[PDB]
């Protein structure tokens, strides 16, 4: 097909299994437990839509937000809990939390 | 699917 990625998701390995990344593309990529979302994360402690990764641009910094999730989306160095909806730029190398997992975005 | 789970 012809869409292509203008970056990655990568989530580490650990003990719900092993790591896995996903294609980030233009426009909105969701992440949660449905397995219709763009980033599927088939995991009890991820919301069925937990987070939005919108990409506008390969050399923009893409938005995060989270979806109303129950146990969180959080960006680590440094520490910072994000409220359901507001924007977050992301940067290259931004270490997320989606409720307990841990995950690496990475620009292409 | 089943409800989200909370971290306890």
């Amino acid at each position: 097909s012809n869409v292509e990625p203008v970056g990655r998701l990568h989530i580490f390995s650990g003990a719900h299994g092993p790591e896995k990344d996903f294609p980030l593309h233009l426009g909105k990529n969701v992440v949660g437990r449905m397995p219709d979302c763009s980033v599927a994360l088939p995991f009890p402690s991820i919301s069925k839509q937990h987070a939005e990764i919108e990409i506008l641009a390969w050399d923009k910094a893409p938005i995060l937000r989270d979806c109303g999730s129950l146990n969180g989306t959080q960006i680590l160095r440094p520490p910072k809990v994000l409220s359901p909806g507001v924007s977050h730029r992301l940067r290259d190398q931004e270490l997320i939390l989606f409720a307990d997992l841990l995950c690496q975005y990475h620009r292409l | 699917m089943e409800d989200t789970q909370a971290i306890d």
